């Protein structure tokens, strides 16, 4: 069934599972035409497929060529997402295939169920959590690989860097969602928090800075302050 | 015109014959139904006065044998039986008719309702949905489950309607996932019509039989099948024109026939709103839309 706060620890058990977020698959800018009508221009997107236990991120880059000459693109984007997730599952060895796929948006349920008919034992589930995975394109190295792509491409990342050497998956996912929520709420301030100290760098093979345990505590507090600050600005509290 | 005599009527019961019904009192001198129109299937159905649980009944065709009803006090129901002795049967009917112990099938001459509801319904197809090969007539009741309902429990007592499932490998060609899910034409035309049913007449016959079992017995699985077969057509972009026009007629008379007060339990809002207002065929069912809009506007 649906995944919520009551069954949250299930994300970190030993049954392989993936979150699939489709919010950055079909990305457009809207603009005026010479005649004063409005048109869209697509930009490259991505499917965000994440194992919350291990941090493995299967970033399938969606190149704008896949939309060429197609109609009803927002509908097609859901089906293309489900096609690519299905292809990913088929590409994995049996013992790496997920037992559950959790979609962050309920509109993905039917497209994914239909593409996964050959896998009747993989449960397709919605979630009641509001997850900030749309903000994945605020992570500079992910945004860069998506924008530079000239063709469809899959790029593998560990979205937790090396954090699991020191903290549990539950804590790593909590840190990830806090960082992404902060980047979604006020991207400029969140990035300023993450880079404010030149002496802390991002390793070539990492996405986030190399903070010590104590610095992560400070950073996490600053991210919570940002989220609360923005909440007060929004609602005049 | 043919006759279904009753040996007797020992328990008070509402008896239906097709769309007609009448009440019989405990031990009333009722000995059957005469003047039944040859050329159609018929259904004789029962709801006991002391226990409205289990509506049940029998589909039959008087061209296939001489049938009568006799109450069984052990199993507690009116049973259809076949009489193989022709002269015995004729002599029974004649005596009961001479003593005017029979009701007459009360068909108005202008009235094509029953033909319109059973146009494509054949006894041979009924006997394949309802499997009891030793009788020429078919028993159905309010509680019988369908093969589909069971998969999701006594298989000898099931309604073997054709399984329709929009999220199944049968309905979705590998590699045509979006296409086949959003446009069910493959599933309708190749899988169902060309493959399983062979032609539209058999498809409509099953659709009509499912409606009738839903209406006369309150059989929930039959209502599910009726709606699924409507939705499969309406959700297909490519349907032969003759089928769309025939479907409009079929549904019109079913909507013409349904008890105004049973609409809440026999009509699926989602299916009907989808079919009339969103589907590919939203503009192909003018007669059905007109009656649905004027008779049941709440549901919509
Ligand atoms: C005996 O049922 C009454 C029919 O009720 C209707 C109401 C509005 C429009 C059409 C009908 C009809 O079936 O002609």
């Amino acid at each position: 069934g649906a995944m919520n706060s009551s069954n949250y620890a299930e994300l970190f058990n030993n049954d392989i599972k993936l979150f699939v977020d489709d919010t950055n698959v079909y990305r457009v800018t809207v603009h005026k035409t010479f005649e004063g009508n409005v048109a869209t221009k697509a930009i490259n997107g991505c499917i965000f497929t994440l194992n919350p236990k291990t941090g493995h991120l299967f970033l399938k880059i969606i190149h704008t060529s896949v939309w060429a000459g197609q109609k009803r693109l927002s509908q097609l984007a859901k089906w293309k997402t489900a096609e690519e997730v299905s292809a990913l599952v088929r590409s994995l060895p049996k013992e790496e295939q997920p037992k559950q796929i959790i979609v962050t948006r309920k509109a993905m349920l039917d497209p994914l169920e239909v593409h996964m008919l050959d896998f009747p034992n993989i449960a397709i589930r919605p979630t009641e959590l509001r997850l900030p995975f749309s903000a994945a394109m605020s992570i500079d190295k992910l945004s860069d690989v998506v924008m530079k792509a000239t063709e469809p491409q899959m790029v593998l990342f560990n979205i937790y860097d090396d954090w699991l050497d020191r903290i549990s998956s539950y804590t790593a996912f909590s840190r990830l969602t806090l960082l992404l929520r902060a980047l979604k709420t006020n991207e400029e301030s969140a990035k300023m928090i993450l880079l404010s100290d030149p002496t802390i760098t991002i390793k070539s093979y990492h996405l986030w800075p190399s903070f010590t345990d104590e610095q992560w505590i400070t950073i996490e507090s600053q991210m919570r302050d940002l989220i609360l600050t923005e909440y007060g600005r929004k609602y005049n509290v | 015109m043919n006759t279904v005599p009753f040996t007797s009527a020992p328990i008070e019961v509402t008896i239906g014959i097709d769309q007609y019904s009448f009440n019989v009192k405990e031990n009333q001198p009722f000995h059957g139904i005469k003047d039944i129109p040859i050329g159609h299937v018929h259904v004789i159905h029962f709801q006991h006065a002391d226990n409205s649980s289990m509506r049940y009944g029998y589909w039959f065709d008087c061209r296939m044998g001489n049938f009568y009803i006799q109450y069984d006090p052990k199993d507690g129901l009116y049973k259809m039986m076949e009489e193989r002795d022709g002269a015995k049967f004729e002599n029974i009917v004649h005596n009961f008719k001479e003593r005017q112990m029979m009701v007459s099938y009360p068909k108005i001459d202008e009235d094509d309702t029953w033909y319109n509801l059973t146009e494509f319904v054949q006894m041979d197809k009924i006997r394949k949905i309802v499997r009891k090969d030793e009788n020429q007539f078919s028993y159905v009741d309010s509680s019988m489950t369908t093969v589909q309902e069971n998969e999701l429990s006594d298989p000898a007592h099931s309604l073997n309607y054709t399984v329709i499932n929009f999220k199944s490998r049968e309905a979705i060609r590998p590699g045509h996932e979006m296409e086949d899910f959003l446009d069910k034409s493959y599933y309708l035309n190749t899988v169902m019509l060309q493959g399983i049913f062979k032609n539209s007449s058999n498809y409509f016959g099953e659709l009509q039989f499912a409606f009738l079992n839903a209406m006369f017995f309150g059989n929930y699985g039959s209502s599910l099948q009726w709606h699924a077969m409507i939705e499969l057509i309406c959700s297909s972009a490519t349907v032969p024109k003759h089928m769309l026009d025939k479907l409009d007629e079929i549904l019109y008379y079913q909507i013409k026939t349904l008890p105004e007060q049973y609409s809440d339990i026999l009509l699926n809002e989602r299916v009907w709103n989808i079919c009339l207002y969103s589907s590919f065929q939203k503009n192909s069912l003018h007669n059905t839309e007109k009656i649905m809009e004027n008779k049941y506007p709440e549901l919509l």
